[PDB]
């Protein structure tokens, strides 16, 4: 349906509008040891940090949980071959070790640029963290995420000039991923999950029983818990054992059916503050994933 | 990151604190003006970026034995360009501290 | 042509001013699970394992960001 109540809203609002009144921002100098950087993420309760290159006098990139996972996986394999470098690596040296010729410059956005431009930048760059950087100051103000954006959209858009597509199902809109779902089992070692994250470039893994029914969820976010330990040697534990550390409490995994409306799914995701739902059949067998990446890509091209 | 301290503390003589910070400022090629005996306004040209950044230094007494040097940034007046006023304020502070203290 | 005399208050600046224009020496921040204008002032953690952590809160229009820089010494 529609041009879009959504597309219009996004084009008429500045990135500034989604910034909270107060926030914190952790920045790492690129000469910081990698092990110290990751502990600092845990310590500060933060999932991403801009990288400042002191020689160049500029931000050059981000360090996120994805990078922690790439490093941990490399560390685990290298240790088996008695190569123990990475953990005394500084951020600089790890970045040089991967981003060799393969250019990945820092992607950012002005506080005065549109929300539509922000969403498009997240999708196009296949990224989850978009620093809002004031061109006048050069100051990073805030790190924009899919979660924040969908919440803002849900809150500030009236319900009842309502697009026809909102009452259509995930099935008919074809929103989500429905093949080659990367999953683990209860007993799957952490190091195996890490290799899966590294190969598939996916933000969470459903945990399934012998019958392929979802019983838990191992997010990349559940992985930085490991940075709190001084040892790192406990990567042979099961994913189930690793998730005992998931502080809070756990109801079930948050799921949906293929035949629920886009509206119902957006509402569920925003209330839960979670990056994806697991798409499941009548019997809890996993059929796919519907991520905030999927939803925002749809809303930016109009539902579909 | 539990306990945050405002600037840095010293039990050195305040006369020695100011003398040394002025020495470090001169050594780093920053410009400065003395507002009060315990209050300096400093300005630095960034070598890489060519921009100017300003901050204030203020010495306070906190005990009968203890002084506190307070640093405050002064406000001015798709891939990023070089520069961040906030990060540069941090570097200015760290540079001044390194080259005058302990 | 008499010699002239100088009267020197001497000690308006005997010692550095006493602290509070309510500037708090210490801010204690616990992740459990405003303060008017400590804006633009430098804060730091104790140096641990050869890393400085410098912090300050700055304003952009009506929004406030507290930036922490982790930097080796
Ligand atoms: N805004 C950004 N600009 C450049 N690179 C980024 C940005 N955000 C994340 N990355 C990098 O892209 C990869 C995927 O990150 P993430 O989106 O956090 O899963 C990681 O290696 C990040 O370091
Ligand atoms: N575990 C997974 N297996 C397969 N595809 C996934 C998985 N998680 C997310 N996706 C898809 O990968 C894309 C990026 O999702 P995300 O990594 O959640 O931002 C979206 O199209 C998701 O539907
Ligand atoms: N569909 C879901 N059901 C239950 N918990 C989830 C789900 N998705 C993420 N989580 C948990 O919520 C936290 C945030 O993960 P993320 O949504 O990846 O930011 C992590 O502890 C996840 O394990």
């Amino acid at each position: 349906s529609n041009s879009s109540v959504y597309t219009t809203f996004m084009k008429s609002h500045r990135c500034y509008d989604l910034i909270p009144t107060s926030s914190k921002l952790v920045v790492f100098d690129t000469s910081l040891q990698v092990k110290k950087a990751f502990f600092a993420l845990v310590t500060n309760g933060v999932r991403a940090a801009p990288l400042w290159d002191s020689k160049k006098q500029s931000f050059v990139g981000m360090l996120t949980i994805t990078d922690f996972i790439n490093i941990l996986h490399r560390y685990y394999k290298s240790a088996l071959v008695q190569i123990y470098e990475l953990e005394e690596h500084k951020i600089e040296t790890w970045r040089e070790v991967y981003l060799q010729d393969s250019f990945k410059p820092l992607v950012c956005i002005s506080p005065n640029a549109s929300l539509f431009d922000a969403v498009s930048s997240l999708i196009r760059n296949k990224i989850h963290r978009l620093p809002v950087i004031d061109p006048e100051s050069g100051n990073t103000l805030y790190i924009l995420t899919h979660k924040r954006i969908l919440k803002f959209l849900k809150l500030f858009i009236t319900e009842f000039p309502k697009p026809e597509f909102m009452s259509k199902s995930l099935e008919e809109l074809q929103i989500g991923t429905y093949a080659n779902i990367a999953m683990v089992r209860t007993t799957t070692p952490v190091y195996v999950a890490l290799g899966i994250f590294v190969q598939h470039r996916v933000s969470a893994l459903p945990v399934v029983d012998e019958k392929g029914r979802v019983v838990d969820i191992y997010s990349k976010f559940d992985v930085i818990n490991l940075a709190a330990e001084k040892t790192y040697n406990n990567l042979d534990v099961s994913v189930t054992k690793a998730l005992q550390h998931r502080s809070h409490y756990f109801e079930g995994v948050l799921k949906c059916y293929l035949h629920e409306t886009l509206e119902a799914i957006i509402n569920r995701l925003v209330e839960a503050e979670v990056h994806r739902l697991v798409v499941v059949d009548e019997h809890d067998v996993v059929k796919g994933i519907v991520s905030l990446s999927d939803i925002l890509q749809a809303l930016v091209l109009t539902g579909g | 990151s539990m306990a945050w301290h405002l600037g840095i503390r010293s039990q050195s003589r305040p006369n020695d604190i100011m003398a040394e910070v002025c020495r470090a400022i001169k050594q780093l090629d920053y410009e400065w003006k003395v507002v009060n005996p315990y209050y300096l306004r400093v300005r630095r040209k960034n070598p890489v970026t060519s921009t100017f950044s300003k901050m204030s230094l203020q010495l306070y007494q906190v005990d009968s034995r203890t002084y506190l040097l307070d640093f405050r940034s002064i406000d001015d007046e798709v891939a990023p360009r070089p520069g961040s006023h906030t990060i540069e304020f941090f570097e200015m502070c760290a540079n001044l501290i390194k080259i005058l203290a302990q | 042509g008499q010699e002239m005399y100088a009267f020197r208050s001497e000690e308006r600046f005997k010692s550095p001013p006493i602290l509070p224009p309510h500037l708090l020496q210490v801010i204690l921040n616990k992740d459990t699970n405003p303060n008017h204008v400590m804006l633009n002032h430098l804060y730091a953690l104790s140096i641990k394992d050869s890393v400085m952590v410098l912090s300050a809160t700055h304003r952009y229009k009506k929004k406030y960001v507290t930036t922490l820089l982790y930097k080796p010494i």
